[PDB]
RNA sequence: AGCCAGGAUGUUGGCUUAGAAGCAGCCAUCAUUUAAAGAAAGCGUAAUAGCUCACUGGUCGAGUCGGCCUGCGCGGAAGAU
């Protein structure tokens, strides 16, 4: 998976989500848009 | 990769930044990018940003540079010892103070605007805003 | 959504069709069709024009709003999703038996055509119509 | 001005899968055809070039799943394609008077 | 509404100025006519709004101070470099 | 009346029997023969004007054939031997390529009235017309 | 903010006729039926079909969304007794 220290939003679907206080990227729709860092 | 047209002296001073840039208002298009930081910009990172945007607007309105190269920086070359002389030049970077106006732009829309200049202040080292005209 | 200078004009607008106005009918489609668009309102194009106006809003607050100043009875039939036909010319209109059979034409309902306010009536079928 | 053959392929495939041989078309270099549908078989009339239609018969063995089936035969001198208009050499030797076509040159 | 409240300034100088300036509001200055010039203290949140009109910097401006009314207009103003915010104008009376 | 199942609105001239260089498998797409779209084709083009690219209802059933129910041809193709020159747009606002007038246009909308859907015929005029619009055409009011 | 709805007939529109057709690129960017629909933001096709949002109804029923100005922090941040 993509870990970009930027985590701009890709398709609509994405939400910004800050697990265990780290910034992620969860995307119900396309598992490619997922991505870890932030 | 923008160049003065022959000068008075090639090599000159390191010289100081100190200060704010006098190109304060944006005089010519309805958006400009005004530069929040403080550094010089070579003349290929103008360029480089200048077909950032010019991308972006696809070829549409027009779009002014208020800053110009015209300093040139010398480079002693590698493995070379100190001494023996000021170097060869290399690039030609502009000063930018804060508050000076970079890039401005006319004939297209305002959102449009916004990601033609976003996409341009990618390319810039120093840190930008987006701004605007205004009636004095 | 656009502020009260639009909506309060929505329901002004409404009165001034019922004060010339009488005989209209409910219709709830729940699951319409732009083909059944093409049904209800071609029909006023077959009696006179663009007049008539479904105007599905039935809001307690605004469609329900002109109802004090006009027919008190019909703000009992706010619940639910419901939408007045008013009616200029011909009074006592054929309009209103059409919603009964076009309800039966592919429509799957239409609020149990209730109806309105001329005999002050309730869920009544009428084919007693001046024709 | 090079030219190369197109001759036509025409082949059957499961209507199922038909949809997915719309899709080998954007590979392919040959250009759509008519066909028509045959109960649950399922054909449509092609014409691709002989260069890469030796690798047309991969397609049909892949996205058919099996089912694919394929016939054509070569025809229609008329083509021409890019790039570069590269050629077979060579042209010719063992000949009388060849040398002298080398002075024409220059 | 166009009217701006106004204290009238006490210590001139490079010096308060810097202190004012950080306190969320900027000096300011009416001139023009016989009278001789008078500077006006007044809040900078409220007159950072007002520049977004265009009849701001047009139509003329009824700046209150000691209770007087002094009708003025926006000849200069002066942008803050790259901050937003505004520094010092200049109210020709009208 | 069932809603969308397989039926389209794609043919080109209504003289042009059994084309197939233009629309070909696409009006074989289904299980429907190509001999359906010109035997039975022409039987309602005869009626009427041959060459003339009308639109009709293709709702394809498994029983073999399918029912349909001709329209009206489209107001592009009637701006040309209506309007004399058979070109449209390109190059609209830039330069006037022709013009007509209210007085005509007008007198032929009532007759796609039968497909079109409209309160009034007044409300069916402009619709119509502003459709010319697009083409560049400017209508003499 | 969610929730069953709706989200149109010619637009197979002219174009370089091999096709672009709400969505390659050109322009216009109509107007109607109307609680509402851009003659189109994205997905999906050789092209269509198809799937969403724009927007607008009801259910619902109290506050909410989006920028600026900054304070303090998060991530970016991996070295060898």
């Amino acid at each position: 998976m993509k870990v970009r220290a930027s985590v701009k939003k890709l398709c609509r679907n994405c939400k910004i989500v800050k697990r265990d206080g780290v910034i992620r990227v969860i995307c119900s729709a396309e598992p490619k848009h997922k991505q870890r860092q932030g | 990769m923008l160049q003065p047209k022959r000068t008075k002296f090639r090599k000159m001073h390191k010289g100081r930044n100190r200060g704010l840039a006098q190109g304060t208002d944006v005089s010519f298009g309805s958006f400009g990018l005004k530069a929040v930081g403080r550094g010089r910009l070579t003349a290929r990172q103008i360029e480089a940003a200048r077909r950032a945007m010019t991308r972006a607007v696809k070829r549409q309105g027009k779009i002014w540079i208020r800053v110009f190269p015209d300093k040139p920086i010398t480079e002693k070359p590698l493995a070379v010892r100190m001494g023996k002389g000021k170097g060869n030049v290399e690039y030609w970077v502009a000063l930018i103070q804060p508050g000076k106006v970079l890039y401005e732009m006319d004939g297209v829309p305002e959102e449009l605007a916004r990601e033609a200049f976003k996409l341009a202040a990618a390319k810039l080292p120093i840190k930008t805003t987006f701004v605007t005209k205004t009636v004095m | 959504m656009a502020l009260n200078l639009q909506d309060k004009q929505a329901i002004v607008a409404e009165v001034s069709e019922v004060a010339k106005g009488a005989l209209s009918a409910v219709v709830a489609d729940s699951r319409g069709v732009t083909v059944d668009k093409m049904t209800e309102l071609r029909k006023a194009g077959r009696e006179a024009g663009v007049y008539m106006r479904v105007v599905r809003n039935t809001l307690l607050r605004r469609a329900v709003e002109g109802t004090p100043f006009e027919c008190l009875k019909d703000a009992f039939v706010g619940p639910t999703l419901i939408a007045y036909s008013m009616e200029h010319p011909g009074a006592a209109a054929r309009l209103f038996k059409e919603f009964a059979k076009a309800n039966a034409k592919f429509e799957v309902k239409a609020a149990a055509f209730e109806g309105e306010l001329i005999p002050a009536s309730q869920i009544d079928r009428l084919a007693t119509l001046p024709t | 001005e090079l030219l190369e053959p197109y001759l036509s392929f025409k082949i059957y495939a499961p209507q199922e899968y038909l949809s997915r041989a719309y899709n080998d078309a954007p590979k392919y270099c040959a250009n759509i055809v008519d066909t028509q549908l045959k109960n649950n078989e399922v054909i449509l009339s092609g014409e691709i070039p002989a260069r890469c239609i030796q690798e047309y018969r991969s397609d049909l063995t892949f996205f058919t799943n099996g089912r694919s089936v394929c016939l054509t035969e070569l025809k229609g001198y008329h083509v021409t394609t890019g790039e570069p208009v590269c050629q077979p050499r060579r042209p010719n030797s063992r000949i009388d008077k060849v040398r002298y076509m080398f002075n024409k040159i220059t | 509404m166009f009217t701006i409240n106004a204290e009238v300034r006490k210590e001139q100088g490079k010096g308060a100025s810097r202190r004012l300036r950080a306190a969320n509001k900027f000096p300011a200055i009416i001139y023009g006519g016989k009278e001789a010039p008078l500077a006006i203290e007044l809040d900078h949140d409220k007159v950072m709004n007002m520049q977004a009109k265009a009849e701001f910097y047009s139509e003329v401006l009824t700046i209150v101070v000691d209770g007087k009314e002094i009708k003025v207009k926006a000849q200069d103003v002066q942008r803050h470099p790259y901050k937003p915010k505004l520094q010092h104008i200049d109210f020709v009376r009208a | 009346a069932k809603k969308v199942q397989a039926y389209v609105k794609l043919q080109v001239a209504a003289g042009m029997a059994n084309p197939s260089p233009p629309v070909g498998p696409a009006l074989g797409q289904q299980g429907v023969n190509i001999m359906e779209f010109c035997k039975a084709f022409n039987a309602k083009t005869d009626s009427i004007e041959k060459g003339l690219p009308i639109p009709v209802v293709i709702t394809v059933y498994a029983d073999r054939s399918f029912t349909f129910v001709t329209k009206t041809p489209p107001a592009a193709v009637l701006l040309k031997k209506a309007a004399g020159i058979k070109s449209g747009s390109g190059k609209p606002n830039k330069d006037k390529v022709g013009k007509i007038s209210r007085a005509q246009l007008q007198e032929i909308a009532q007759t796609k009235a039968a497909d079109m859907t409209g309160a009034d015929i007044e409300a069916m005029t402009r619709s119509i017309e502003g459709t010319a619009r697009s083409m560049g055409l400017v209508v003499e009011d």
